[PDB]
C-alpha cells in the first residue's frame, strides 16, 4: 500500500491525569499505559476493553515496558524507583532502588533478564530482573536521560539526553561504544533502535526526527512537518504493513511518514492535547496513541 | 513527569 488509511476504532478512558506512555504486549494481546496519575492500566488490544489497574507508585509514572513473554512489566516513576510487576496478578514483584531523582525511561532486553533505565539524575542503570539489584550504573550523560533502548539481541543499549547527545553502550561491559554528536546540540528527546538493530531513530526538540546509521555515524533520513520542541515524544517503526515512521506531535496529531521517501503519508486527527506517545501493534496494522491532561485518553486506530 | 513542562 502506497499510503495507509488508519481510522479511529476505540477511545479508552480511565486515567485521571495526563497519559505518559503506551506499549503493546509482545504477543499483541494487551496494551499497557502509564500516567501521571501514578497508575498503570491494561487494555485489550483488539476490543479496547479495560482489564485492570496496577497501583503502587507514590508519584507519577513516565514509562512502562513489557518483558519478552508478555508476563512482566516494568515502570519508571518520579518516586525515584522502577517497579517490576506480574501482569496476571497485578502484584509488585520488586522495587528497583538506586536512582537519586525521577526515573524517566525503561526497557527489558530480549532475554528479559535485564532492565535498563534512564533518569533525571543523568545516569543509565542496568538491573537484574531476578534479584532486583542494580548491576551497573553508567555516567551516561550531563543532563536528564530521555530514552533507553536495547537493540535486537540486547548486546547494545542506546541512550538519549537533553545534553544533546545520543550514545551507544556495550551492555556486557557498560562501555560507551560510540557518541553521536550535533554541532547545534539540540536536546535529544527520544531514541530507539530499528527492528534490524542497524539504525537508530532520534528526536530532537527542534521539530525533527532523524534516522541514523550509528556504526558509520551518519544521518540517512530526516522527518519534519510535525511539532516537537517541548516534550519527550515516542516514535516508532511501523512494519506490519508498509514501512512507516510514526510519532506523536505537539499539535495534537499523529504523524506517519514513508520511511524511504520521508513524505508525510497521513495525519491522525482526534486528540484534544499533545499526543505524547504512540505505539505500533506487533502483527496487525494498529496504532495506539495517548495525550496529555486536556485529553487523558488513549486512542486505538486501524487500517486495511 | 514526562507529561511535563
Amino acid at each position: 500500500p502506497v499510503k495507509p488509511n488508519y481510522a479511529l476504532k476505540f477511545t479508552l478512558a480511565g486515567h485521571t491525569k495526563a497519559v505518559s506512555s503506551v506499549k503493546f504486549s509482545p504477543n499483541g494481546e494487551w496494551l499497557a499505559s502509564s500516567s501521571a496519575d501514578k497508575l498503570i492500566k491494561i487494555w485489550g488490544a483488539y476490543d479496547g476493553k479495560f482489564e485492570k489497574t496496577i497501583s503502587g507508585h507514590k508519584l507519577g509514572i513516565s514509562d512502562v515496558a513489557w518483558s519478552s513473554d508478555s508476563n512482566l512489566l516494568v515502570s519508571a516513576s518520579d518516586d525515584k524507583t522502577l517497579k517490576i510487576w506480574d501482569v496476571s496478578s497485578g502484584k509488585c514483584l520488586k522495587t528497583l532502588k538506586g536512582h537519586s531523582n525521577y526515573v524517566f525511561c525503561c526497557n527489558f532486553n530480549p532475554q528479559s533478564n535485564l532492565i535498563v533505565s534512564g533518569s533525571f539524575d543523568e545516569s543509565v542503570r542496568i538491573w537484574d530482573v531476578k534479584t532486583g539489584k542494580c548491576l551497573k550504573t553508567l555516567p551516561a550523560h550531563s543532563d536528564p536521560v530521555s530514552a533507553v533502548h536495547f537493540n535486537r539481541d540486547g548486546s547494545l543499549i542506546v541512550s538519549s539526553s537533553y545534553d544533546g547527545l545520543c550514545r551507544i553502550w556495550d551492555t556486557a561491559s557498560g562501555q560507551c561504544l560510540k557518541t553521536l554528536i550535533d554541532d547545534d546540540n539540540p536536546p535529544v528527546s527520544f531514541v530507539k533502535f530499528s527492528p534490524n538493530g542497524k539504525y537508530i531513530l532520534a528526536a530532537t526538540l527542534d521539530n525533527t526526527l532523524k534516522l541514523w546509521d550509528y556504526s558509520k555515524g551518519k544521518c540517512l533520513k530526516t522527518y519534519t512537518g510535525h511539532k516537537n520542541e517541548k516534550y519527550c515524544i515516542f516514535a516508532n517503526f511501523s512494519v506490519t504493513g508498509g514501512k512507516w515512521i510514526v510519532s506523536g506531535s505537539e499539535d495534537n496529531l499523529v504523524y506517519i511518514w514513508n520511511l524511504q521517501t520521508k513524505e508525510i503519508v497521513q495525519k491522525l486527527q482526534g486528540h484534544t492535547d499533545v499526543v505524547i506517545s504512540t505505539a505500533c501493534h506487533p502483527t496487525e496494522n494498529i496504532i495506539a496513541s495517548a495525550a496529555l491532561e486536556n485529553d487523558k485518553t488513549i486512542k486505538l486506530w486501524k487500517s486495511d | 513527569a514526562r507529561t511535563k513542562q
